[PDB]
RNA sequence: GAGCGUGCGGUUU
RNA sequence: GGGCCACGGAAACCGCGCGCGGUGAUCAAUGAGCCGCGUUCGCUCCCGUGGCCCACAA
């Protein structure tokens, strides 16, 4: 997978800092996904501590 | 970078007096969850792999839903927004499948061509295209960046055009030939990558946090009111005494308008909406908005479409 | 740096780790991948496990760590996947490892998970 | 049943 | 009669594609190949059955 995007600036780009920002880049494309979601509980504990108590 | 979608509306005022009464209706952020869903679109960020329906359908046995309706079906490969209509809103698709789409595209030419040449020639795409046989229109094309034989733009079409084979003929139009290694959409209609965009993972968890651990916020968040999958069309704002009326399939005469979008024409898909922004239902319009702002008897939309149940407005007539 | 990454670590710890792995390849066992190394967790049979500190998207490896507290196992970071993918035996970017059995990398493990008992 | 949305294709009353 | 709403206009095997479990590889460990198992949304016209209203917004 190639097509990156700022995470800032929203800009499409195949470089690894945004030509515009000049933040680092992430792969454009969302994780792919599964409907057994085999790590689905371990995850969303992860995810918990994100968010907030 | 203008799509139809994009045009600007002018709202012009008919009846400065009407006011809603806030006992009556729901108001989109004033929605109990449940019915939040029930009337609900999901701006899906849809991932690589799957098909379109197959996502759907594991979005149905997830979120335990009985109907949901994505619009335009993205290829497996392909990757970006998918809007997903649920349960009693899944007919606003019907307002989407027809509008314009973007997508950022990565095509690999076959040989070396000039970054001048490459731009040029994409520059001459834009405009009407055949395809199978049919015809589709590019709205922009936009080059973002070349790397060698790699190249990195944004398109927007009308709905139904085919990326793939443009990117076919642009390899042609150039010599060299040419093929595309990557597509994602990033708008489709009033669905945009914004904070809305929620993808598969995100998706399914606020769901558990809400359902599991009593969270709401996150999982409000990701479910849009139908009311957005609309933002693109003309509408036309109704009175209270006029919305029970529409539900129970009456057209909608003059007297019942308070204030309407400029510029629109006979024939036009049009929605209609209560003053409290809520969308009642999808309409043809029979008057143009200037016709219905002088006028003060007539059919000015014939109803199609209704979203609104019929018990959320008292039954004033 | 990531939100999966939950703590600190220094270019010699995270360099005893690359060779710990680099050991335990030959005079012992190990798994790469993070499906072989989720695998061993959920077996019980990962001593240690390495993550890397630059895996995009997150989800590829958010999971390990909670998962590595519940079932009681320490679990460290390293600078680069690419890297750890060299230090393993492939020629491939490996984005995390277990160390199912030391071997020749006791006493340098050891070091390692009574040193990131207190980051915690 | 005829269309649409780039996605489905082949068997059997 | 008309508008609107609900339901119906097929089911079962099979396949490419994708994935999960198991295995885990000489530039695919963000997962080869081998095995097994999963796995496909709706809308518009039109037609039929049923339900609710017939409402120029006062
Ligand atoms: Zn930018």
């Amino acid at each position: 997978f190639r097509i990156r995007k700022c995470p800032k600036c929203g800009r499409y780009t195949l470089k690894e800092v945004c030509p515009v920002c000049g933040e680092k880049t992430k792969v454009a494309h969302p994780p792919r996904f599964s409907p057994e979601d085999p790590y689905g509980e371990y995850r969303r504990r992860w995810k918990r501590e994100v968010l907030g108590i | 970078r203008i799509l139809p979608a994009d045009i600007k509306r002018e709202v012009l005022i008919k009846d400065e007096n009407a006011e809603t009464n806030p006992d009556w209706g729901f108001p989109p952020e004033k929605r109990p969850i449940e019915m939040h869903i029930q009337f609900g679109v999901i701006n899906l960020d849809k991932p690589p792999g799957p098909t379109s329906h197959e996502v759907v359908a594991w979005i149905k046995k997830i979120l335990n839903l009985e109907k949901a309706g994505h619009g335009g079906t993205l290829d497996p490969k392909v990757s970006g927004v998918l809007p997903v209509a649920l349960e009693k809103a899944t007919r606003v698709v019907q307002a989407l499948l027809p509008a314009g789409k973007e997508y950022v595209a990565l095509m690999h030419l076959h040989g070396d061509v000039p970054e001048d040449k490459i731009i040029q020639v994409m520059k001459e795409f834009e405009g009407e295209i055949i395809q199978r046989l049919r015809t589709r229109k590019v709205y922009y094309i936009e080059v973002l960046e070349i790397e060698g034989r790699d190249v990195l733009f944004r398109v927007g079409v009308e709905a139904g055009t085919y990326i793939r084979s443009l990117i076919h003929h642009i390899g042609l139009a150039l010599g060299v030939g040419a093929h595309m290694s990557e597509l994602r959409r990033t708008r489709s209609g009033p669905f945009k990558e914004d904070e809305t965009l929620i993808t598969l993972h995100d998706l399914v968890d606020y769901y558990y946090f809400w359902k599991e651990d009593g969270i709401e916020e996150y999982f409000r968040k990701a479910i849009q009111p139908m009311e957005k999958a609309v933002e693109h069309l003309p509408k036309v704002w109704i009175k209270d005494s006029a919305v029970a009326a529409v539900t129970h399939g009456a057209d909608l005469a003059v007297p019942g308008i308070a204030k309407l979008h400029a510029g629109i024409k006979r024939g036009d898909l049009v929605a209609i909406m209560t003053l409290k922004d809520e969308l009642v239902a999808l309409g043809k319009a029979m008057m143009t908005s200037q016709e219905m702002l002088e006028k003060t008897k007539g059919i000015a939309v014939d109803v199609e479409k209704v979203f609104m149940p019929r018990d959320w407005y008292p039954k004033l007539w | 740096k990531p939100s999966y990454v939950k703590f600190e670590v220094p270019k010699e710890l995270a360099e005893k780790a690359l060779q710990a792995v680099e050991i335990a390849r030959d005079t012992g066992k190990i798994r790469k991948g993070t499906n072989e190394t989720t695998k061993a967790v959920e077996r019980g049979q990962a001593k240690l496990v390495i993550i890397a500190e630059d895996v995009d998207p997150e989800e590829i490896v958010a999971h390990l760590p909670p998962l590595c507290e519940e079932k009681e196992i320490p679990y460290i970071y390293v600078p680069s996947k690419k890297e750890l993918g060299a230090a393993a035996g492939i020629e491939v970017a490996a984005a995390s490892v277990a160390i199912i059995e030391p071997g020749k990398a006791r006493d340098l493990v050891e070091e390692i998970a009574m040193k990131v008992k207190e980051l915690m």
